[PDB]
């Protein structure tokens, strides 16, 4: 009656952006991120590597609500810095850190069947 | 056309038309069922 | 400012489960992969199902219900389907969907266990697992004489977030500082509680000395397979697709950030 | 009514086990012993194999609709 | 299907609706890939006084580690809660029930070990 299609919490509505970003006010060089049909999965990561930069000021993520299907992500960094670059140098480590492990873990695995 | 039903107690396949006294004609057992559509119905299996 | 150098090491390696270990890797990392076990590993399974006679005593939507949660074999084929989603053709096709029929009738007096071996596939790669080439096959539905079901169901490629019937796991085990040294529990009679098989403390230690400086490192996991794709096969896939949803993050945001 | 596909828990399957089960009861398992053969170790899945009615063999005391 | 809004009880009055629905990801789990079918609140527990629901959540985890039915007649000496919590214990479980449970959108444990075990839940 009420119930969404379990789709929604993964796809992207037509006209509806992945990633939006909004300039915050109340403080110098602070970004909003809106990630749309994202949920903890991702904004944990960003949100833990981006707190391993030392220029990153702040670095917090929410799920304003659970039944919508969108994660905010705060991000200031220090004044020679910026949160959009914070955010991208974040993604990038991810990436690198992931394949990395995949390699080692398909490694691994070689070495586990063979001896 | 046809509206063939199944009877309650024989479960005998009997075709009756309308204006008809709802009657077996094997056992005349009075409680007949209509068969499963022919139509497509679709699931999805969640 | 740099990502982390993981390492890792598997400690056990079967059939039915992997058991290992990720170390130097942040805590978000590691539950990021252990939800993507479970919600974003993509598998086949049973999305579709039209049922053109059953005279057995469960109706329509719980057998349609009960084929969906079968597991099917996905290993090489699931990278290959296309999301029904992403292909270009009408409702099915070979690219995006895998057909299976069933046709079964009791007509001899003991119960017919229709079963997930009378699933005839049309592709031979995509087969129900306990149909594959010990453990008994997953019952359907049990038929009296007279009773019969034909049906013919289309299976798709998703993944645990839409329904768990594409969730490949049967349990992920996953853990992390054994010892209590980071604290992050605090049991109130720490003598009362087992220890964990991954301990390394003696007997007369109920939980190891307070870290200050510690965080979590050396993430256990144990990954159950239900069986359509293999424990490794579950792991490898959860990092390819946790790096995809990543580079088409950062493909977004670098759109966003010229775009302004 | 028949025995589940997956665990509702963890997700399972239990659905090619509930036959397997009884075939070890009658074989004067106990009930904990026929789960470990079966492989069930966490309790979800003890729960599901031990906690299920075949109501299904019951429903199939009575004659279809159709012959 | 049930859904938010959907009215379940234990069988000890212990009545509520869903409030929300979280996917096996995002439910808090234990050290063994166990997450709970059902979360219930504390407060529902202290001034209701059904300490007979978390007898039964007890013995409930003591029969699904042993494979038999719990006997929870009601005036029965040969079984108080010392004796299932003994019983408990020999199944690598806390004593009393308890479990650390990690959270389920961060993966960290959570600070305080939850009860958690089987209970009888009833769709009304
Ligand atoms: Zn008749
Ligand atoms: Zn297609
Ligand atoms: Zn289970």
């Amino acid at each position: 009656m009420n119930a969404p299609p379990a789709f929604e919490s993964f796809l992207l509505f037509e006209g509806e952006k992945k990633i939006t970003i909004n300039k915050d006010t109340k403080v110098p060089n602070a970004c909003l991120f809106t990630i749309n049909k994202e949920d903890h999965t991702l904004g944990n990561i960003i949100k833990s590597q981006l707190l391993k930069d030392p220029q990153v000021l702040f670095a917090g993520y929410k799920v304003p609500h659970p039944l919508e299907h969108k994660i905010i992500i705060r991000v200031q960094t220090t004044p020679d810095y910026s949160p959009q670059e914070a955010f991208t140098n974040a993604i990038t480590d991810l990436i690198s850190e992931l394949s990395l492990l995949e390699e080692r873990f398909r490694v691994a695995i070689k070495d586990k069947q063979e001896g | 056309q046809p509206m063939i039903y199944i009877c309650g107690e024989c479960h005998t396949e009997n075709e009756i038309k309308s204006r008809d006294p709802i009657r077996c004609r094997e056992c005349g057992y009075r409680i007949m069922y209509k068969k499963r559509t022919k139509r497509l119905v679709v699931f999805d299996a969640r | 400012p740099y990502a982390n150098q993981p390492t890792v090491r598997i400690t056990e390696l079967t059939d039915e489960n992997v058991k290992f270990i990720i170390e130097n890797t942040d805590l978000a990392v590691a539950n990021s992969i252990r939800r993507v076990f479970i919600a974003e590993v993509p598998i086949i399974a049973i999305d579709w199902v039209q049922i053109d006679a059953n005279s057995s005593v469960l109706h329509d939507e719980f057998i349609a219900h009960r084929l969906g949660l079968i597991p099917l074999t996905s290993d090489d084929i699931v990278d290959k389907l296309q999301y029904s989603r992403d292909c270009t053709c009408e409702e099915f096709c070979p690219e995006c969907s895998v057909e299976f029929t069933l046709d079964v009738r009791c007509n001899e007096d003991q119960t017919r266990h229709v079963t997930s071996r009378d699933l005839i596939s049309n592709s031979p790669r995509v087969i129900p697992v306990t149909s594959r080439n010990e453990q008994d096959d997953i019952l359907i539905v049990k038929l009296r004489k007279g009773q019969e079901l034909r049906l013919r169901a289309y299976a798709k490629k998703g993944f645990g977030k839409e329904h768990a019937k594409w969730n490949p796991t049967a349990g992920v085990a996953f853990e992390y500082d054994p010892d209590n040294a980071l604290r992050h529990t605090v049991y109130p009679k720490p003598e009362e509680w087992p220890k964990s098989e991954y301990s390394e403390l003696d007997e007369d230690e109920s939980q190891a000395p307070y870290d200050p400086n510690g965080k979590p490192e050396r993430f256990y996991y144990n990954v159950e397979s239900c069986g359509s794709l293999r424990p490794e096969t579950i792991v490898l896939s959860a990092l390819s697709g946790l790096k995809k949803k990543l580079s088409d993050l950062q493909t977004q945001l670098s759109h966003e950030i010229q775009s302004d | 009514m028949i025995i589940p596909v997956r665990c509702f828990t963890c997700g399972k399957i239990v659905g090619n086990k509930w036959e397997a089960y009884l075939g070890l009861l009658q074989a004067e398992y106990t009930e904990g012993d026929a789960l470990d053969a079966l492989g069930l170790k966490r309790y979800c899945c003890r729960r599901m194999l031990l906690a299920h009615v075949d109501l299904i063999e019951k429903l199939l005391n009575y004659a279809p609709l159709e012959k | 299907i049930p859904q938010i809004g959907d009215k379940f009880a234990s069988r000890h009055g212990q009545k509520g609706t869903c409030g929300i629905q979280y996917r096996q990801e995002d439910m808090p789990f234990t050290c063994e890939g166990i997450t709970p079918d059902i979360i219930i609140n504390p407060h529902a527990i202290p001034s209701r006084m059904t300490i007979g629901h978390l007898i039964e959540c007890l013995q409930g985890k003591v029969s699904a580690n042993k494979g038999e039915i719990g006997d929870a007649t009601p005036f029965n000496d040969a079984v108080n809660v010392q004796k299932i919590s003994n019983l408990l214990s020999d199944y690598g479980y806390h004593l009393r029930g308890n479990e650390v449970l990690y959270n389920g959108f961060t993966g960290r444990k959570i600070t305080s070990q939850i009860f958690i075990g089987p209970t009888y839940y009833q769709r009304l």
